[PDB]
């Protein structure tokens, strides 16, 4: 029922590895979107297909408060088209790098918000997101968490059932992902510890920007902490990067509920994080819609068979 | 600051 023609394109939003993000206004209704366009000539040559698969399903069996909501997805004889709620207040990454710090209670409202993301795909859906990281993270037009990309998720993933995959991005993987032994819904946990630890110190907690020994840290060395840190912190940053998973905040059977139970958490109403009931301790200063202030302006001021084969049951369109 | 990072898959 979508075509190419049915949005206007307003300003690129971003450039990854394997398509663009155009910020995009519906014709027929007004509202205004973010869409993921991909070249099918790049994702069956680059072997791409499976991850754009397990991203068009996610999206579509999800909703959620923090994840970005799945309007339509439709392709073209060409293109590949996730049409997507669109976040004002752009990636936690853009923020924290002006910022290098956020506060304690900054950094318990992002945290909240993404277990309650978490914990609903874990419990409620069997998916492991695998790639958490700041560039993921992103802020909607009142400053609440929305959780995008979802190309490296894994599906069908219950109690200790255990994946293979090397994948994520090199900075944020855990051990066990670097040891290439199984791994499960733990790495998450992992993950959260990473973005969280550089929500608070200002930095990942391992870093070379060699990937081999930045992996070598990641594996060998005793996590160490800024002396301004708080006891609820830390603690909370110690167990979530427990290096072996079954020691891991989060690792075991009751999964996220370990870490909403976790003393740093204190006070905090999970019912009312998923209500967004809490106030969020950042707002976007978005003018209008169409103000893209919070995105890299290195992106926002460009100008607009068998390898473009049919993709069965791609096309999507929501209630 | 700390570069931008890529995601990958093996
Ligand atoms: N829904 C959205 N709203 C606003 N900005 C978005 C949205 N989706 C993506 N972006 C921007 O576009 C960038 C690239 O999109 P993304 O979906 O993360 O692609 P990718 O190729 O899988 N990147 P990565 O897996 O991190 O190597 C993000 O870093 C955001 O800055
Ligand atoms: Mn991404
Ligand atoms: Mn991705």
């Amino acid at each position: 029922r979508v075509t190419m023609n049915e949005f206007e394109y307003l300003k690129l939003l971003g450039k990854g590895t394997f398509g663009k993000v155009i910020l995009v206004k519906e014709k027929a209704t007004g509202r205004y979107y973010a869409m993921k366009i991909l070249k099918k000539e790049v994702i069956v040559a680059k072997d791409e297909v499976a991850h754009t698969l397990t991203e068009n399903r996610v999206l579509q069996n999800s909703r959620h408060p923090f994840l970005t909501a799945l309007k339509y997805s439709f392709q073209t004889h060409d293109r590949l088209c996730f049409v997507m709620e669109y976040a004002n207040g752009g990636e936690l990454f853009f923020h924290l790098s002006r910022e290098r710090v956020f506060s304690e209670d900054r950094a318990r409202f992002y945290g909240a918000e993404i277990v309650s993301a978490l914990d609903y795909l874990h419990s409620e859906k069997n998916v492991v997101y695998r790639d958490l990281k700041l560039e993921n993270l992103m802020l909607d037009k009142d400053g609440h968490i929305k959780i995008t990309d979802f190309g490296l998720c894994k599906e069908g993933i219950k109690d200790g059932a255990t994946m293979k995959t090397f994948c994520g991005t090199p900075e944020y993987l855990a051990p066990e992902v670097l040891e290439d032994n199984d791994y499960g819904r733990a790495v998450d946990w992992w993950g959260l510890g990473v973005v969280m630890y550089e929500m608070m110190c200002g930095r990942l907690p391992f870093y070379n920007q060699d990937h081999e020994k930045l992996f070598e840290l990641i594996l060998m060395e005793e996590i160490r902490f800024p002396r301004t840190l708080g006891p609820e912190a830390k603690s909370l940053l110690s167990g979530l990067l427990k290096k072996d998973p079954k020691q891991r905040l989060g690792g075991g059977s009751e999964d996220a509920k370990e870490i909403m139970q976790h003393r740093f958490f204190a006070g905090i109403v999970w019912q009312h994080v998923y209500e967004k009931k809490l106030s969020p301790p950042f707002k976007p200063q978005v003018t209008s819609e169409t103000d893209t202030r919070y995105f890299d302006e290195e992106f926002t001021a460009q100008m607009i068979s068998e390898r473009r084969p049919h993709f069965p049951q791609f096309d999507y369109s929501a209630s | 600051g700390r570069p931008r990072t890529t995601s990958f898959a093996e």
